[PDB]
């Protein structure tokens, strides 16, 4: 999910608010 | 903003800087 995405690929802030409660 | 490459604790640095106060989950896979 996110945390691997991030790390193997590449990520967006945006996609990191979705995990902000 | 930029695309980012965040591996371990360098992630939940960037969801403490996105969430602030409204505070976050961090779930990784198992
Ligand atoms: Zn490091």
């Amino acid at each position: 999910g996110i945390v691997e995405q991030c790390c193997t690929s590449i990520c967006s802030l945006y996609q990191l608010e979705n995990y902000c409660n | 903003f930029v695309n980012q490459h965040l591996c371990g604790s360098h992630l939940v640095e960037a969801l403490y800087l996105v969430c602030g106060e409204r505070g976050f989950f961090y779930t990784p896979k198992a």
